[PDB]
RNA sequence: GGGAUUGCUGACUGAUAGUGCAAACAGUACUGUGAAGGAACUAAUGAAACUGGGCUAUAAGUGCGCAUUCCACCAAUACGU
RNA sequence: UACCGUACUGCAAACCGACUCAGGUGGGCUAGUAUAUAUACUCAGGCCAUAGAAUCAACCAUGUUAAAGGAACUCGGCAAAAU
């Protein structure tokens, strides 16, 4: 009867058919040329005047090790 | 056969084939019974098994080169007897005979004459069902041997808390700060660092 | 305004007699090509005939002539 | 006066109205939400999308 | 297994205004995913000698940032990125007309296309490589030009 | 450097330059945190080479894509291409390394574990 | 006589299907004699807008039934020359038939499997704009003697001094 | 730096799915279109 | 009372029947603003209406797959293979 | 200095009316004779694809002209004409 009772049986009940997008949800899935729908993107700052500001610590970085060269491990193994 | 497939109560609940592929085999019903071939390939399906012979039941069949009219081409191929309508040769009389799944000694199980002594001499071999040995063929670039990809590279006697393995440079002591062997240079080239740098130069200047 | 009845095979076959072409009791034939049509059309290539090879006219010569070409 | 278009569409309407939300918002709109589910539909709501 | 949860425009719409986070870790173990599309032949000579093209284009995923394309490419792949514009698409729209007639449609999985410009990279930057005409006779020239023809129909022959 | 992702550059060739198998858990279990992280990198650029050289190609991926474009199951000549195979194998160690590495998070006892946790 | 059969199912009841209706057609209407004969299976028109064609060539010879499919304008009378020359061709090449001596004695109109519509009728009802198909089967015998042509040959316009 | 046929609208450009450029789009539809050549201050029609 | 496994259970039904659905995706397509309503479609065989033409005018065998009971190994208490 | 929109259509064959439906659909910009965004012709621009082909049917719809009269028509100068 609560809230979040009914919204984890729809997504229960939403976890079948699920996969490649079928159906009904062809057409739902042009929503997001019709509300300004936000992905699933990190922000990296806010509007103070206006000017978006990005703020430096929450610019991505990407921890890459020394050299992925004449490293002697491959994605793959011999049979 | 019947046509639904899905209706027939499947067959065969313990796995065990008494025809093997690439034996000699004996037809017992059909266009051609009293005819011999040896096995192509058994089809082993729980509901509705098939054996495909050496050239017995041969059937035209139309392989059709995509088009909408009549153009394709007519190949003769052998088609699927059911498992039921063979039956082995055995090599004495040339007459079909049962397989039974005798035991010898150390526990295996092979196939024997059925009969009342059965023993070595009885016993028809079964070839085995697979060859796809990657294993040839190998040693190719962007693969590891099995011998490299097995080392014992992983211990938990290192890792410990240690805040302050730092070793203080700009952000390679960030990572080990929030828990690390060497970032790449170009990694932190693409975090500009020279942004100030210019002010500061020109300012001096 | 409105059939009161169902009409029977045999009385929608004699209204339908309207409806039915006349067949037409001359052809004009190309000997060669085999062409068919009436006898005061034109059917060489020019119009339309895709089998003509020119043998339906059997003569054409006209070399002389003398005007001024306006350009 | 032709009727037959009475169907004006708009989708701040449309969500507004037959959304999650609103659907969530009152007791009778959850056992709507409930009895949807007990039938078994595809489509939850109106702005449902993944 | 967990997958992708259904969304709602009202709940977007109600709880709304995603907040950046207080902390961002440098990331080990990243999951992003780039792949070039088609380029021409040439280019792919291009490409194989000396690696280097001005403009690529890529298919990535929707939940991607320019700076996170420019900070990868920079950071795994040892480039000079300029700058970075990106396109949401929508998946292609997919028909698989079943045994009885159905019209079974699907809808692939949307992606962001990212056009990213290039940077020579260390002394090299001769290979940007490219008489005259009057603009006023490029414009007199195109203005006297016959006109392109109405598009045909796909039943009409032309 | 962009010949990375820009193809494979032995497949231009006829001669094919992986011709082995993917990364299992239980071998995985036994490389160290670095070794594991350099392997993911190089695995995530193996990842965006094949799928770029099948991008090229117009072939499906994952067996549920093939269902899509109309294209029969197994009996195609497209199941068997080896980028689509190199593909599987590779996602199949992107898959096992980040299992491994949820199960030696879970394997541990103190707030190390909480930071364990925000790197993977 | 077909001592081998077919791989599938399907083509197997294809083909006798066929040698049913190729015992049908033997010893039935006609038959015995060698006959050339087509099927024109799907013709995009209705079966009164062949029909009217269908009448013309009814019992004429070959070439005065060409000249009279001919010398209209009408588009059945284009499906009608398809499935003579058809009928012609198979006479004359894939059996052994004189020519010049073909009547047309068999040919009628048959239905077809229909396309359903829809027409938009005022008031909300609805309507149709169903799209008909036909099929046409011709039958060209072997007369005893060459026939009257039945239509004078003329010498066209061009044939002219 | 135009293709004026294009521009007039005799000739088929560079993308040819959109037939009606905004101010932008102007740069990137034109058949002449440069990627080595620096990007202008305003990026006008 | 209710929710899932099993039924050597059925003088229950057998594709206009039986659940609304035996099916690649049925509470689907589709209808409606919405709550809500809500189909058709198995595999062969191919009846009639209908429309053209013609005419008339030996209750058996043989193979496979299991189930029952014998046997010999059994957890040794229901059979475990 | 990020994220979302950017194709195409938008008095309409792409929206709302079961339809390629003579209906309904908001705001803005604009040249000359000329003078008002009215009216006639035209600029920039666009259009002459969604049934075609001839011909003297009757009749129907919509109009032009009509001798001498003139509401005598008709329930009622309704409708046309007229200013
Ligand atoms: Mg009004
Ligand atoms: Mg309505
Ligand atoms: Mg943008
Ligand atoms: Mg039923
Ligand atoms: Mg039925
Ligand atoms: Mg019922
Ligand atoms: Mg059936
Ligand atoms: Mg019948
Ligand atoms: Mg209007
Ligand atoms: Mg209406
Ligand atoms: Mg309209
Ligand atoms: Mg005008
Ligand atoms: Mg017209
Ligand atoms: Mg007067
Ligand atoms: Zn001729």
């Amino acid at each position: 009867i609560g809230r979040e009772a009914v919204v984890d049986l729809i997504q229960q009940s939403a976890a079948k058919q699920s996969g490649i997008r079928k159906g009904w949800q062809v057409k739902a899935a042009t929503w997001v040329k019709r509300v300004h729908v936000d992905r699933g993107d990190v922000k990296v700052g806010r509007l103070e005047g206006g000017e978006f500001q990005v703020l430096p610590h929450l610019r991505p970085r990407y921890f890459v090790p020394a050299d992925l060269d004449k490293f002697q491990l491959k994605p793959y193994v011999e049979v | 056969p019947q046509a639904l497939y899905r209706s027939i109560q499947p067959m065969f609940k313990t796995n065990r084939w008494r025809i093997c592929r690439d034996d000699l085999v004996y037809i017992l019903s059909g266009p051609d019974k009293g005819k011999t071939g040896k096995v192509l390939e058994i089809i082993k399906d729980t509901r509705t098994p098939q054996v495909i012979v050496e050239g017995r039941n041969l059937r035209k069949k139309k392989v059709k080169t995509g088009t909408g009219p009549d153009d394709f081409f007519v190949v003769t191929m052998e088609a699927p007897l059911h498992y039921s309508q063979v039956q082995l040769v055995d090599p004495q009389t040339g007459k079909p005979m049962r397989v039974i799944f005798a035991y010898t000694a150390d526990g295996t199980k092979v196939r024997s004459r059925k009969v009342p002594n059965p023993s070595t001499a009885d016993i028809i071999a079964t070839p085995s069902e697979e060859d796809p040995d990657p294993r040839v063929g190998l040693t190719g670039p962007k693969d590891t041997s099995a011998s490299l990809a097995r080392q014992a590279t992983y211990t938990p006697s290192a890792g410990f808390p240690f805040r302050v393995r730092n070793l203080e440079r700009i952000w390679a002591e960030l990572q080990p700060d929030a828990d690390x062997x060497x970032x790449x240079x170009x990694x932190x080239x693409x975090x500009x660092x020279x942004x100030x740098x210019x002010x500061x130069x020109x300012x001096x200047x | 305004a409105t059939p009161k009845k169902k009409l029977s095979l045999h009385r929608r076959g004699n209204r339908r007699v309207w409806y039915w072409l006349k067949r037409k009791t001359e052809v004009a034939k190309c000997s060669y090509c085999g062409a068919l049509s009436g006898r005061n059309q034109m059917f060489s290539g020019a119009a339309g005939n895709s089998a003509c090879t020119g043998q339906c006219v059997e003569q054409a010569p006209t070399p002389p002539a003398s005007s001024y070409p306006a350009e | 006066g032709n009727r037959g278009n009475t169907y004006q569409p708009s989708r701040r309407k449309r969500v507004n109205r037959h959304g999650l939300e609103k659907r969530l918002s009152t007791p009778q709109g959850r056992e709507v939400l409930l009895r949807r589910l007990r039938k078994g539909r595809w489509r939850i709501t109106v702005d449902s999308f993944r | 297994e967990q997958e992708t949860r259904l969304r709602f425009v009202s709940s977007e719409w109600r709880s709304g205004r995603p907040q950046p986070p207080e902390r961002r870790i440098p990331i080990c173990f990243p999951n992003i995913t780039l792949q070039m599309m088609k380029l021409t032949p040439e280019q792919m000579d291009q490409v194989k000698e000396t690696g280097w093209l001005r403009e690529v284009a890529f298919k990535t995923t929707p939940d991607v940032t320019k700076l996170e394309i420019a900070a990868f490419l920079q950071s795994v792949y040892g480039m000079n990125v300029e700058r970075v514009s990106t396109i949401n698409y929508l998946g292609r729209r997919r028909l698989a007309i079943s045994r009885n007639g159905k019209r079974l449609w699907w809808r692939e999985d949307d992606w962001k296309k990212a056009y990213v410009i290039f940077r020579p990279p260390a002394g090299q930057e001769h290979l940007l490589t490219r008489q005259q005409r009057p603009v006023i006779e490029q414009i007199r020239e195109a203005a006297r030009a016959p006109r392109l023809p109405p598009r045909p129909y796909p039943w009409e022959r032309r | 450097d962009v010949e990375n992702q820009g193809g494979l550059a032995c497949v231009p060739k006829p001669c094919v330059s992986s011709t082995g198998r993917g990364w299992k858990v239980e071998e995985l279990r036994l490389k160290s945190w670095q070794d594991l992280h350099k392997l993911w990198y190089v695995s995530l650029k193996e990842r965006n080479l094949l799928l770029t050289e099948m991008g090229l190609k117009h072939i499906p991926k994952d067996a549920a894509h093939q269902v899509m474009r109309r294209i029969p199951v197994g009996a195609a000549s497209v199941e068997e291409d080896p980028h689509r195979l190199r593909y599987t194998e590779v996602q199949n160690t992107l898959r096992h390394i980040r299992q491994v590495l949820e199960e030696r998070a879970a394997a541990e006892l103190v707030p190390k574990l909480r930071r364990e946790m925000l790197e993977v | 006589p077909r001592n081998w059969m077919w791989y599938d199912a399907d083509d197997e009841r294809e083909e006798r299907r066929k040698e049913r209706q190729r015992l049908a057609w033997a010893m039935g209407p006609g038959g015995g004699e060698e006959v050339g004969a087509a099927h024109l299976m799907d013709v995009p028109q209705s079966m009164k807008k062949m029909q009217r064609i269908v009448k013309l060539v009814r019992g004429l010879p070959y070439p005065d039934a060409v000249a009279q499919c001919s010398l209209v304008p009408h588009k059945a009378a284009r499906y009608m020359l398809q499935a003579l020359e058809a009928a012609h061709a198979d006479a004359t090449e894939v059996k052994g038939l004189d020519a010049e001596r073909l009547v047309v004695g068999t040919v009628f109109v048959t239905r077809g499997a229909y396309e359903p519509g829809i027409s938009y009728h005022s008031k909300g009802r609805p309507g149709s704009k169903t799209f008909h198909r036909s099929h046409i089967r011709v039958v060209l015998n072997q007369a005893a003697e060459r026939p009257a042509p039945f239509a004078r040959i003329v010498a066209p316009l061009m044939s002219r001094r | 730096k135009w293709d004026w046929k294009w521009v007039l609208g005799k000739a088929s450009g560079r993308k040819p799915a959109i037939t009606r450029p905004r101010r932008h789009q102007w740069h990137y539809c034109n058949p002449e279109y440069d990627p080595a050549a620096p990007l202008p201050e305003v990026l006008r029609s």
